[PDB]
């Protein structure tokens, strides 16, 4: 159930009127999303590919990232939040009883155009991360809608982020990425080594399910909750990076305030896109119209997919398996610039 | 080992001319090397000396301006000031040796002297000399002076004094012969081979092979060609660093792969300063030639030799398609990310980037890029570099400028190469160049990978204070001042790339510049060049393959084959590009421009005008036919509806019959205007894009060329074609006419010219300075009148950007570059904001911003960055303009009252039929939108009136004919 | 899969400026594109259909007939032209540009000597080749790359009101009863069919699919490939002939009527084949589906439209790059459209 690996075929096929950004998976229903770089935003059924179910133009300028949500409640529904280049982000619901869109509203706070969303749920409360060109990482509230704090991570503008608990990684245009601890609002670590722009970052969660970088080395690195963090970039690689204990609103320690590449996987003929981590395989795919899949343990590519597209692969992903709420199902849809999306079946 | 360049093949001349240099040396005499360029008096020196502990190697290299400041300011840091005054060498047990490169460049005064000369035959006659501010004597006591030259009677080279080769023993340095260089080159490929051992039987004949080609291309391509055709050794060791770099970054090798690579390598060396194209089927059958006699594969043309690294991990040949579409996606992202250019990417674009990419990727790998104006130089080296990584920096060497902010510029980027490891790729324009010292700057740039003049005294001692901080950071090991000196030379070589872009190579500063010694030896000679006439037909069926265009039918005219550039003729599509291609060229041959490259600006803003100008017609001509269709429809469906079955509403359709005439005329005639829509719209681009700078008679020839050519290619247009009766309109004319403008056609062209000038920015040639205050007119109190001779201009500019003024600037001879992106428009967008970079900080363009320059001093200066990016138009005086200026002088002096109520019937007879037209026009589109015909009994008595007041108004004219009879004669005096 | 039944009432409705003249289904994309007797052409969203994506006015007249395809090259960007036909005597090429989502008009095709009545178009392998009938008793066969006639020629004496192609052979339908059957490299007749007595609608051809009318018969039925054909007319009748096998550049003889369809109350306009059923409509605003085994109407849906059904839309089963899709959309002279989606 977790070493599957998806087949050379796709089974079936989804058609976009234009280039493909970014695709994500419901976590309970066999329902894909898909934005689009004309700016609508869709929603395609597993099994009737033929026609879609929900499709509205939002968006006045290309969707840059969006990802889902299924809320919990210890006293339910699946919140969808879409970044744009309209300098705005717009919240949606998605109401299964009729399988149609429903707008929320729309969130402001940005000078420049919006790249990166990540949404998590802490104690019956609910945020949306954001991170755009105007070299902020303004992450904002669901309930109340007000921002939250807002602090600047790089020289140069953010391209992407990822939220595990109270830490959030940045990787930016200016080639390094940067922790910053939220509630302080400081900068925690210093990560170069990397010649071109960041691409997609996120972190290594912990999984207990023997894979090398998913377990914590330490009782410490157990305790902090993450150890390790991989990256991609337009320099055709991707690198796996290590957090260094801080001094623990952590403290930066001067002799532990920069990464140390423990893996640099190398391969692709291209600027790698995205980067998914699914059991012990690394999923990626890159401008080269290819998908590859990196072993962790051997940090060698195991299975290649020659010329998936006949133009670039924006966007992957799979099911997350690091958290209990949502099943880690063997669903894969892969999002491409011909204006084509590819999604593989069991 | 290839890239190493201080290895050197030792054979019987090379000993022999070291070892004689090396007792020569030993026997403290001054030496002076000479031979022609390439001969390798530099190789043997250094080869010589690096075998020694005694002596070290100051490297200088003399220019047409060196001066004995110069020669100082490169002994700072290896020499010392003691007074036992007296200069020793830093160094205590080596003693220093000045080598000087071209010494026979530094250039003579007005009196036939060197300042250089003379000052090197004082230090070594008299071993010293006189320090300029203290008037004091220096010895020069363990110096050596070596000097490195070429024959007088080589162009740009002097004869020196001989009280200065008394003091200095000559050794000539000749081109070695084609057996040793095939045996050196032979050793070379060796070397290279060794990583493919399976064709190591293959080195000799590759060796023969490029010494061959080199021997013919020096033979073939010579300085009375052109002035850049100067071959060498160089030109060889280059070919062979370049192979062995080709297949260390590539797969596998084959025979014919390996024989191809070596193919492209010899293009990329040998081929790429060649000018015409008869110099390029030269060297594509000489390399047939070569390859058949040496090596007995597919095609060997330079489009058909696309190696690049970019589309996999190793440098291999790749396809065309693929690279296309590849470059197609990386410049829409390069254009979202850093500036919104419109380009289209073509074969020899394609080629061009692969070459950039080429040097680009090199180490100490420099380019000179020589072309027309408005090629793509600048843009695709700053697309190249952004591709590698690397940061652009453009220096803004503006007006008032001077040698301090050239120094700090270069200094600047000097520091972020070193210190801060920032890979720079730095373009130097030939307009940033202001006076030679720019240019003796660079050369020592580029001779050196340092410029010792920008780092005295405490700037140098600061300059080692930050750079021991450095590499304290790194945590190399050293601490000596020569190891930290090396290692900030061998940071700026590998770090700091630099591109020229040269658009006129024939002008004087341009021809000192691609003459530079420095400049010549060691950049990448790209000659680009003007557009072949394959790339204008790629580009232009690119920007008109996506407008409507093919709507009538068309037959394929009888023309000769060498007349087709496209593919052969089968839509209208390949015609239009074809005629605008040979009106192109038939401009370029009727305003002799000679041998100066044929800037494309004109061509692309053609096809850009053209296009958009025939989608407005089109869309324009669809929605009247269909208004007029409906109507009538609606009044045919009205007459039988009445027919088959009120009395307002049978007076209507009764009053209607003129209405339906014109309606059925419009219908009928609707077929002539869709035959001649294309050609009129083409001849109205040629109009705006190319006809700016050009009187009446030249225009009318122009014309009457581009009707003839348009004709043989089955294309129709209009008979009766006027400029004004297409693209001016009514409201414009009296909008330009109560501004101010004249009566005058020629200037209401101009008028429609200047205003439907929307993409470019506009230069006005008004000697009466009249389009000032008509433009003032024109926006009224918006408007602001700036100067490029004003101080406190940029922050006026930036003001008016900010609230959005329309802005007139004057003395448009004395452009001033830092609104130069302001020229090319170059925008950059932050959603709904769209910002301008100007001078050293960004400004938000507000939208309703427009720009016009004017200058009222014909043929005055316009540099070729503004020339070719302007829509030029001349505001020239000619006979009808004075016919009319005089014939109303005399008519105001003579009988004022008749004038007055002249001109107020003219102005009362144009508004009447302005409004009688927009009465037909509110009428069809009230026809259009079904009381109403109360309303429609209204406009029809309304346009009665009108057409009353034009017939009783119309009874002045014989008076007016009769003042323009008598008048006519003093007008024809006077002009 | 191919036995979907459409529901019982309409899922979309969407409102035109004038009445629908032909309606097309977009292959890839819920994308209807519809054209009014005005001439203009609209682009309505099957989930935002209140407003238009984009419209242009193509036609000064009403228009005639409109079908649509993707190109599928070996080599070359993949687009999908619009080829419409109306009473102005010429026939544009247009392009859905969906990256803006736009239409860009690619070229014209002019040399009808009157209103073009239909269009059919099909790609080879490299090659699109357009086809269309006028009123001047000829049909005028194009190429999309160049873009002037390849062939010309009368195929009957009276105005042809129909065409489709298929291959090599055309079937030709006119205001007189007979059609014909004509090689399109040769423009030579190969045989002829008639039994009906009123005007010609709308004459398609079957294809084989791997059923009583899309099974071969014998082996030389199956490398001829054609060997049923199915034919309309204003005679409220549909029948389907049996097309002879000429002698083999083919050399030329009559179509035996081997099925009848009864039942209309007025003339039908389209046909359309989905499967083992065939559906179809006309003046008499019902929609009627008849299965190909039985030949009888199966399930009928009336009272669709105030006034009389102008066409409808139907994706093909027999085409490998075509996804049949259950949708079907239906034109009406009320100014309105009804879609059936699943
Ligand atoms: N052993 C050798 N004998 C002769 N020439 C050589 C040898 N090795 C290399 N060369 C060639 O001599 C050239 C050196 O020329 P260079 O010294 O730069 O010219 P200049 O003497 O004008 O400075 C090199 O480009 C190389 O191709
Ligand atoms: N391949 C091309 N297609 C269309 N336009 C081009 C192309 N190459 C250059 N241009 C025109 O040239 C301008 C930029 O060229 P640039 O590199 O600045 O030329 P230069 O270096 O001679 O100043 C642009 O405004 C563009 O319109």
């Amino acid at each position: 159930v977790l070493k599957w690996i998806p087949r050379n075929l796709p089974s079936c096929l989804i058609n976009v009127e234009s280039s493909v950004t970014s695709v994500k998976l419901h976590p309970n229903l066999p329902i894909v999303f898909v934005a689009t770089d004309h700016g609508k935003l869709y929603a395609f059924d597993l099994f009737n590919y033929t026609i879609p179910l929900a499709s509205l133009q939002s968006h006045t300028k290309a969707i840059t990232s969006m990802d889902v949500l299924f809320t919990n409640y210890t006293n339910n529904y699946l919140v969808i939040v879409t970044a744009s280049k309209d300098l705005q982000i717009h919240v949606f619901k998605w109401v299964s009883e009729e399988c149609k869109f429903q707008q929320i509203r729309s969130l402001l706070g940005h000078e420049h155009i919006v790249s990166a969303v990540k949404i998590w749920q802490k104690n019956n409360d609910v945020h949306i991360a954001s991170c755009s060109r105007d070299q902020t990482v303004k992450i904002w509230d669901f309930h109340n809608g007000w921002s939250l704090k807002t602090f600047q991570p790089h020289s140069q503008w953010v391209r992407s982020i990822d939220v595990l608990g109270d830490y959030i990684i940045s990787g930016s245009h200016d080639t390094t990425l940067r922790l910053t601890h939220w509630p302080s609002g400081n900068g925690l670590s210093v990560g170069t080594g990397h010649e071109f722009p960041i691409e997609k970052v996120k972190f290594i969660h912990f999984i207990e399910d023997e894979i090398r970088f998913r377990t914590p080395s330490t009782d410490r690195y157990k305790n902090w909750g993450m150890q390790y963090c991989v990256s991609a970039s337009r320099d055709r690689t991707i690198k796996i990076w290590e957090i260094p204990l801080p001094t623990l609103a952590p403290i930066p320690n001067p002799t532990d305030s920069n990464f140390r590449c423990v893996l640099t996987l190398k391969g692709h003929l291209s600027w790698v896109r995205d980067i998914s981590i699914r059991g012990q395989y690394l999923f990626s795919c890159a401008d080269d119209k290819s998908v590859r899949c990196w072993d962790l343990n051997t940090g060698q590519c195991l299975h290649v997919w020659e010329k998936l597209h006949t133009g670039f692969v924006n966007c992957l992903d799979l099911d997350v398996d690091f958290d209990s709420n949502v099943t880690p199902r063997q669903m894969m849809v892969t999002g491409g610039l011909d204006c084509k999306s590819n999604v593989f079946m069991r | 080992e290839v890239m190493r360049p201080d290895i050197v093949i030792p054979t019987i001349d090379t000993i022999k001319h070291e070892k004689i240099f090396y007792d020569l040396l030993n026997s403290k005499r001054g030496i002076i090397l000479c031979g022609p360029p390439g001969s390798g008096k530099t190789m043997i020196m250094n080869n010589a000396l690096r075998n020694s502990s005694l002596y070290d190697v100051v490297g200088i290299n003399f220019s047409k301006d060196t001066t004995t400041e110069h020669i100082l300011s490169a002994l700072h840091r290896h020499t010392n000031y003691v007074t036992t005054l007296t200069l020793l060498p830093k160094s205590d047990i080596k003693n220093l040796v000045l080598f000087c490169d071209e010494i026979n460049l530094p250039k003579l005064d007005k009196y036939g002297s060197q300042n250089v000369v003379l000052f090197l035959r004082q230090l070594m006659e008299k071993q010293g000399f006189w320090k300029t501010p203290e008037n004091k004597w220096v010895t020069i006591e363990r110096i050596h002076i070596v000097g490195a030259c070429n024959p007088p009677t080589d162009p740009g080279r002097i004869p020196m004094s001989e009280r200065f080769t008394r003091h200095a023993a000559i050794l000539y340095l000749g081109y070695p012969s084609g057996k040793s260089l095939s045996q050196i080159y032979e050793i070379y490929y060796k070397a290279i081979f060794k990583l493919v051992p399976e064709f190591r039987s293959y080195t000799e004949p590759f060796a023969r092979a490029s010494v061959h080609l080199y021997n013919e291309c020096k033979a073939r391509y010579s300085t009375g060609l052109q002035s850049h055709y100067l071959f060498s050794p160089r030109e060889l060791t280059r070919l062979v660093r370049g192979v062995y770099t080709a297949i260390n970054t590539g797969p596998r090798q084959t025979l014919r792969s390996l024989i191809r690579l070596w193919a492209y390598e010899a293009w990329r060396i040998f081929a790429d300063r060649l000018v015409g194209v008869k110099e390029k089927n030269s060297f594509e059958q000489l390399l047939y030639e070569t390859v058949d006699k040496y090596l007995p594969l597919g095609n060997i043309s330079s489009t058909s030799l696309l190696f690049s690294g970019l589309l996999s991990l190793d440098f291999k040949e790749v396809n065309k398609t693929d690279l296309v579409n590849f470059i197609e996606e990386r410049f829409k992202t390069f254009c979202d990310e850093e500036l919104e250019v419109p380009m289209v990417i073509h074969e020899s674009m394609v080629d061009h980037i692969l070459r950039i990419d080429r040097a680009l990727k090199q180490v100490q790998g420099h380019m000179m890029l020589i072309g027309a104006s408005r090629t793509g130089k600048t843009i695709l080296t700053r697309f190249v570099a952004w591709l590698n990584g690397l940061k652009i920096v453009q220096p803004k060497i503006h007006r008032h400028s001077n040698l301090s902010d050239f120094d700090m510029i270069l200094k600047k980027a000097i520091s972020d190469c070193s210190l801060k490891e920032s890979r720079t790729c730095l373009i130097i324009d030939e307009s940033n160049i202001l006076e030679t010292a720019f240019l003796e700057r660079m050369n020592t740039l580029l001779a050196n990978a340092d410029i010792p003049d920008l780092f005295q005294g405490e700037e140098y001692d600061k300059l080692l204070n930050n750079l021991r901080n450095k590499t304290r950071s790194l945590g190399l090991l050293l601490d000596t001042e020569q190891e930290l000196y090396d290692w900030f030379v061998g940071e700026i070589a590998k770090n700091l790339h630099v591109v020229f872009t040269i658009c006129d190579p024939t002008n004087n500063k341009s021809s000192a510049m691609i003459s530079s010694p420095a400049l010549f030896n060691r950049c990448i000679i790209n000659w680009m060049g003007d557009w072949d006439t394959k790339t204008m037909s790629q580009v232009a069926n690119n920007m008109v393959d996506v407008v409507p265009m093919e709507f009538t039918d068309f037959i394929v005219p009888e023309v000769n084959k060498e007349l087709v550039f496209t593919e052969p003729i089968q839509t209208i599509r390949d015609a239009v590009v074809n005629i605008l291609i040979h009106f192109d060229r038939n401009f370029y041959q009727k305003m002799k421009v000679g041998v100066n490259p044929r800037s494309p600006g004109y061509f692309i803003d053609g096809l850009r005008a053209l296009v958009k100008l025939v989608t407005a017609k089109y869309q324009d001509l669809q929605e009247n036919q269909r208004f007029v269709n409906v109507g009538l429809e609606k009044l045919n469906e009205s007459v039988l509806k009445v027919n088959e079955l009120l009395d307002r509403s049978i007076s209507l359709v009764k009053s209607l019959t003129f209405e339906k005439e014109r309606w059925l005329n419009t219908t009928k005639q609707f077929s002539k205007t869709s035959q001649e829509l294309i050609g009129n719209c083409i001849i109205s681009s040629i109009y705006e894009t190319y006809f700016g700078h050009l009187n009446e008679r030249e225009r009318g020839d122009m014309l009457v060329i581009l009707k003839r050519l348009l004709g043989k290619f089955a294309v129709k247009y209009d008979v009766n074609y006027r400029f004004i009766d297409y693209l001016v309109t009514l409201d414009e004319k009296m909008k330009w006419l109560e501004c101010g403008l004249d009566k005058n056609d020629y200037f209401l062209e101009n008028m429609s010219i200047v205003m439907n000038s929307q993409d470019a920015v506009p230069f006005l040639l008004d000697p009466s300075s009249h389009m000032i205050t008509v433009i003032s007119n024109y926006y009224g109190n918006k408007t602001v009148l700036l100067s490029f001779l004003e101080e406190g201009f940029v922050k006026r500019l930036e003001n008016a950007v900010r609230f959005g003024s329309v802005v007139i600037i004057q003395d448009g001879e004395f452009f001033d570059p830092i609104i130069s992106r302001l020229i090319s428009r170059e925008f950059n967008h932050a959603g709904n904001r769209v910002t301008v970079e100007i001078g050293d900080h960004e400004v938000d363009v507000s939208g309703d911003f427009k720009l016009f320059i004017h200058s009222c001093d014909p043929s005055g200066d316009i540099p070729i960055f503004l020339r070719s990016r302007v829509r030029l138009v001349h505001f020239v005086t000619n006979k009808e303009s004075i016919e009319t200026r005089i014939f109303d002088i005399t008519l105001t002096e003579e009988n004022a009252e008749m004038q007055r109520k002249r001109e107020d019937l003219i102005k009362l007879n144009t508004e009447y039929r302005l409004k009688l037209k927009n009465l037909e026009k509110r009428l069809l589109e009230e026809l259009n939108n079904s009381e109403l015909m109360v309303t429609l009994n209204n406009l029809k008595k309304e346009a009665m009136n009108i057409e009353k007041k034009l017939s009783e108004s119309e009874e002045f004219f014989p008076q007016f004919d009769n003042l323009v009879e008598e008048y006519s004669i003093i007008g024809k005096h006077s002009v």
